RNA sequence: UUGCCGUUGCUAUGGC
């Protein structure tokens, strides 16, 4: 048995490498490095923070105050929020408008404050990739990001620019182009409690910036498709996911190194695993992330998977195969064009062309026990991760959001044992990158806010 | 007779048996990721050198760790550099093709003699091999 | 490298003619270098076939050899057998160099345009500008071959000929 | 036998869609039904992908007859939305075609997908 | 615009000092510009501009980053005590020449 | 795929080279050796002195073609079926057949020389 | 007043034949002897050029009804 | 509670 001989010889090999618990167990170099550890400074940014907010089953779920404030902007795309240590929120749309909200009036719907709308006036007079230093967006703003301190919001989209606006007036303070032709930005994330931005640009590139210095730190390379989502916490690590290469990478940005995590679910072995006694299959494209803590994260796929990954395992720890359902099959009055229902039913091939909803938004509350998933099934899902950190489980649903969920994130309130949050979710009737979405089933372009309690 | 303090027998060797085929199989079946670089950052002289091998980037990581750890630049020490840098780069452009060293496939060194086929757990009894299984 | 056995037979001359013309090579030393180390590679894989199944050398050095050949990119992901290392040959190795790859990705109009782009530093894989044409890109650096951002074919400031013509036409 | 008969399963579908995305980046993909039939009657096509769930189905079933005439492999992907997303455009496509090229950096991948869908067909 | 990153900041009370490694970031600039770097370091930390010092600069290939070794003092007098004389000649105020004979 | 003839087999056994292993370490590739029925007829007609050569040509690793002509002239059969198709290596040691094969173009020629096989008109051997 | 040396005393290329601009570069010579070779290959074989370009105009060069350029067996 | 437009509430919904 050749793989048995491989495992056996590898075991003998590791035993021989060990060859080349007592009462005294102290090692001189380890305790010397621990003396240097006692000598050093800056136990602030580099907390390898584990899950210290265990509250998944604690708070209420089923009776949230859900207000779906519809807004008149075609296809809202992103949502950025802010809390100091009054709270503002930000939305941005495919109609080239950024909009500031106040959200701190917690028991009611948010309040519009200020527009900032680019348009055809901001097309540059050059068509030349480094004099892209205009003051507004002329194409398809895809992402906003508020500063952790709140001086600025920074936004960008398919016009390959980063425009950083002031908070108090929504004015463009600085323009930083991405200096090449395909340099469309797709996701932005500040590292927490900082002034450092991580943008993920479709050149298979990740750009980093210091916003209050108007400088770019480091460009870091290495995905294989467009870097569709990004996520960061207080550590200088980052977690990006490229779309169709089906890998999620995490980046030690000062070292400029990474850990890659591929997928790897196969319907052959999965249907055999069920065949030991079923509509589930392989993977299209890993789409969204959120780093839950500094040892784990969660990925949202294109076949409706939500997966939970550790920092110490290439293959994922936990899967959840169907997370928002399978799409309604196309009707017999809109598949075939024959006359009889028998042939128009034969043109469905049974179950072979039922496609699942793909999770287009995922948000893990940082270091907490609970994350929120959203797609165009109409109902957001709330999941909590078990305390042994090897599984998660569906708590409840938030069914007042008709449309695609282009963004989810939460806003905190309450103290250490009694808490209430408003879950913002940007709702559109069209995916945040291309159109591709038919059967617009009662959708509206709005902000689904929910107020969850206890 | 009597004892005599032998650092060569309580010194960490771990290199007589470090074979790259076994280490590659362990990296394959490791189930924890591997700290690879952002892809352009590991080529060396605009491509005039190789990419860099895995042992060379391990050694580079060790040198920069020691470097930052006690605040000292390493030097251009003539005898050691005329040995190691020139012989190392010439066997690098000999055997390292595209970031992968193929020098081992051209080298007689028995795998199972030194690095496999355990010597301490040799199990030279039927009873000892029976107890080692069960 | 090393010279071949019969270096002047007409099949070898038409071989080197087709190779140097189809891949834009400068002399025979490119073919001879890459074929010398390919000879070492498949001379090793021949011995790995001449030993038997469940040999430790065969198991470990065989999957090591085919995995680092797949990661160089001359061998595809599905053929994970050791006889494909014998079926491997020299233009499978020099299709992997950066001049060939720049032309195939279409940043250049021919292999000679690719060679002069590379030697004039308009091409960077990943982070670093590569400037020698025989580079042997890998399967992960295959998709980050793009124009350098320090170059007028990227998005940078235009070169001396363009700016001197602009200045003289401004005069 | 349905009309959209030689459908691919999920592994072959993702192999097809990955090489479709790479050919779309390398300008070797002609996307859309009448561009596909144009390149099919011109003869520069290596295989055609039809999506088996558009709102009529004969709208692209016109293409298997053309592929049969000129001996070109044809395969049915079960999602027009995923096919358009792989094609890299902001709309669903119902048919696409991989044009022939010999200065193409993905020729081995295209040939492997051609062999897989031809043993299917 | 240059950019600054301190890492691994330890304190040496025996030498009355605080030392660290300096990732200096200059996209589309030449190099570190060490006096301007001492200015930027002396303003990100406290004032002591004749007590902040950097010595070990290595720029990586293709530019952009450079790793240096940063040590910052309190008390400019004890910085003059503890720093070596060649770095004092390089940056600060000391200048004693060697007697040129044989 | 390599077409063998009778003096190549005789020189292989006289020099103690295995057929498929000698071919493999000559070309550094996987070889399929082919005995045509006329080469086999010639080895059988060589008599009972050449029993060792005949039952080393009877080897399941050596595949075998089916020539369709009258007579057992292996040089004519090898020359015809190689100049028809140009997908064949010819392993031979006849001086006349070596001259015929190296006069027709694009056909590599293998021969027992010394203590291993040599190959000439194949331009990718290393 | 400095009687500087000139190029023929400096480089000392005494009495050479006229040589080739294509020989002054080893790469351009093999670019232009491969273009010559693959123009000669159209003479010996018939090269697959890429199929039918536009409308089928005709054979454009002639049709011989007497010549058969096919390999007979044995 | 918005680009319009409808039911509107004296606040929620649904069609482009
Ligand atoms: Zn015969």
């Amino acid at each position: 048995n050749p793989a048995d001989k491989r495992r056996r010889l590898a075991k003998q090999y590791l035993e021989n490498l060990k060859s080349e618990d007592e009462y005294n167990n102290f090692d001189a170099g380890d305790l010397d490095k621990d003396i240097i550890a006692s000598r050093l400074k800056e136990d602030v940014a580099e907390q390898q923070g584990r899950v210290f907010r265990y509250f998944g089953d604690k708070l209420l779920i089923s009776e949230a105050k859900q207000s779906f404030t519809r807004v008149g902007e075609n296809n809202l795309t992103c949502i950025s929020c802010f809390q100091p240590v009054r709270l503002f929120a930000y939305t941005v749309s495919k109609d080239l408008q950024l909009t500031k909200y106040d959200i701190t009036d917690f028991s009611k719907r948010p309040k519009k404050l200020k527009y900032a709308k680019g348009g055809a006036k901001y097309i540059p007079t050059s068509k030349h990739e480094y004099e892209n230093t205009t003051e507004g967006h002329y194409d398809e703003i895809l992402t906003v990001a508020a500063s952790p301190d709140g001086k600025y919001v920074v936004t960008g989209g398919r016009d390959r620019k980063l425009i950083v606006w002031s908070t108090e007036s929504l004015s463009p303070v600085k323009v930083i182009p991405t200096k090449d032709r395909r340099g469309e930005v797709l996701s932005l994330a500040f590292r927490k409690n900082s002034d450092q931005l991580y943008a993920s640009c479709a050149d298979f590139k990740i750009r980093t910036y210091s916003i209050n210095q108007f400088s770019q730190l480091e460009i870091l390379y290495g995905h294989h498709d467009i870097v569709e989502d990004i996520s960061a916490l207080a550590m200088e690590r980052c977690v990006t996911v490229g779309a169709r290469d089906r890998t999620a990478m995490l980046w030690k940005i000062p070292d400029e190194t990474r850990l890659t995590f591929r997928g790897g679910d196969e319907p052959q072995k999965l249907l055999r695993r069920w065949m030991k006694e079923p509509l589930f299959f392989c993977e299209g494209s890993i789409d969204v992330v959120s780093m839950v803590d500094d040892f784990h994260f969660i990925t949202g796929s294109d076949n409706g998977n939500i997966c939970l990954w550790s920092l110490a395992k290439k293959k994922p720890i936990f899967t959840e195969r169907i997370a928002h359902g399978i799409l309604p099959e196309p009707s017999f009055n809109d598949i075939s064009g024959e006359t009889d229902e028998e042939l128009r039913k034969r043109q469905l091939q049974g179950k072979k062309l039922l496609q699942p909803f793909w999770i287009t938004s995922l948000y893990a509350i940082p270091y907490s026990n609970v994350f929120i998933s959203g797609s165009w099934s109409g109902s957001l899902k709330v999941w909590k991760i078990s305390d042994n950190l090897r599984s998660f489980e569906l708590l409840g649903e938030l069914s007042g959001a008709k449309g695609v969920v282009t963004k989810i994130q939460v806003v905190e309130s309450g103290k250490h044992g009694k808490e209430k949050f408003r879950i913002l979710a940007s709702i559109a009737k069209e995916h945040r990158l291309g159109r591709w979405i038919a059967n617009v089933s009662g959708a509206r372009n709005g902000i689904y806010s929910a107020v969850i309690d206890q | 007779f009597e004892d005599r303090f032998d650092a060569r027998e309580h010194k960490d060797r771990s290199n007589k048996s470090r074979m790259q085929a076994m280490e590659e199989y362990i990296r394959e079946s490791s189930d924890q990721p591997d700290w690879s670089a952002s892809i352009g950052a590991d080529i060396v002289n605009h491509g005039r050198g190789g990419i860099k091998s895995l042992r060379d980037t391990e050694k580079e990581r060790r040198v920069t760790s020691f470097e930052e750890d006690n605040f000292t630049r390493l030097n251009i020490t003539n005898k050691a550099e005329k040995r190691k840098q020139k012989q190392r780069e010439r066997n690098a452009r000999m055997n390292v093709i595209g970031g992968e060293d193929f020098g081992i496939f051209s080298s007689k060194r028995k795998l199972e003699d030194s690095t496999s086929r355990r010597g301490a757990k040799k199990t030279r009894s039927a009873w000892d091999r029976a107890q080692r299984r069960l | 490298y090393s010279t071949p056995k019969r270096p002047y037979e007409s099949s070898r001359l038409d071989a080197e003619l087709k190779l140097a013309g189809e891949f834009g090579l400068k002399n025979k030393k490119e073919i001879y270098r890459i074929s010398f180390q390919l000879s070492k590679i498949r001379r090793a894989a021949r011995d790995l076939l001449t030993r038997d199944e469940k040999d430790p050398k065969r198991l470990f050095e065989g999957n090591a050899l085919i995995r680092r050949l797949v990661r160089v990119g001359v061998l595809s992901e599905d053929k994970k057998k050791l006889d494909y290392v014998l079926a491997l040959k020299v233009e499978d190795f020099l299709e992997r160099r950066l001049q060939t790859q720049v032309y195939k990705l279409g940043l250049a109009k021919s292999v000679h345009h690719a060679r002069v782009l590379i030697t004039q530093r308009h091409i960077a894989v990943g982070k670093q500008i590569v400037n020698i044409p025989s580079f042997m890109v890998r399967l992960d650096s295959e998709k980050h071959i793009d124009f350098a951002p320090t170059s007028p074919f990227g998005g940078a400031r235009p070169g001396r000929v363009a700016r001197r013509n602009a200045a003289r036409k401004a005069e | 036998n349905p009309k959209a008969f030689p459908l691919a399963d999920a592994a072959l579908t993702q192999q097809i869609l990955d090489v479709v995305q790479q050919a779309a980046n390398l300008r070797q993909l002609k996307k859309g039904a009448n561009e596909a039939t144009k390149t099919l009657n011109r003869g520069i096509s290596e295989f055609i992908i039809m999506a088996a769930d558009c709102e009529p189905i004969e709208i692209l079933l016109h293409l298997p007859l053309l592929c049969e005439d000129k001996n070109v492999p044809y395969v049915f992907v079960p999602s027009r939305v995923a096919l358009g997303r792989a094609c890299g455009v902001s709309r669903p496509v119902i048919a696409a075609s991989i044009t022939t090229n010999d200065a193409s950096a993905i020729k081995t991948q295209i040939y492997a997908v051609k062999d897989k869908i031809e043993t299917l067909l | 615009a240059v950019t600054i990153r301190t890492r691994k900041v330890i304190s040496n009370p025996l030498l009355a000092r605080k030392q660290f490694v300096v990732d200096v970031l200059h996209p589309n600039r030449a190099n570190v510009s060490k006096d301007e770097l001492r200015e930027k370091l002396a303003e990100v930390y406290k004032a002591e501009k004749d007590a902040v010092s950097v010595f070990g600069f290595r720029t990586q290939f293709g530019g952009g980053k450079s790793v240096g070794f940063g040590l910052v003092y309190n008390s400019v007098a004890e910085a003059k005590k503890f720093e070596p004389t060649y770095r004092l000649v390089r940056y600060g105020l000391a200048e004693k020449v060697e007697k040129a004979s044989r | 795929q390599v077409l063998i003839d009778t003096n190549f087999i005789n020189f292989s056994i006289q020099k103690k080279v295995d057929i498929v292993r000698g071919m493999m370490d000559c070309l550094l590739a996987k070889c399929n050796p082919l005995i045509t029925d006329c080469v086999m007829a010639e080895l059988e007609k060589l008599g009972p002195k050449y029993r060792i050569a005949l039952k080393l040509a009877r080897d399941p690793r050596i595949k075998r073609l089916s020539c369709s002509h009258k007579g057992t002239y292996a040089d004519d059969c090898l020359v015809h079926r190689v100049l028809q198709h140009k997908c064949y290596i010819v392993a031979t040691n006849d001086a006349g057949l070596k001259q015929r094969i190296r006069k027709i173009p694009g056909i590599p020629l293998m021969s027992v020389g010394g203590h291993a096989y040599v190959i000439e008109k194949l331009p990718d051997v290393f | 007043g400095k009687r500087a040396i000139n190029y023929q005393i400096l480089k000392n290329k005494g009495l050479t034949p006229k040589r080739n601009k294509d020989n002054r570069n080893s790469r351009v010579k093999k670019r232009k002897k491969y273009q010559k070779a693959q123009k000669k290959l159209k003479s010996v074989r018939a090269v697959y050029s890429g199929g039918q370009s536009g409308v089928y105009e005709g054979e454009k060069t002639g049709i011989k009804k007497g010549l058969t350029r096919s390999v007979k067996f044995k």
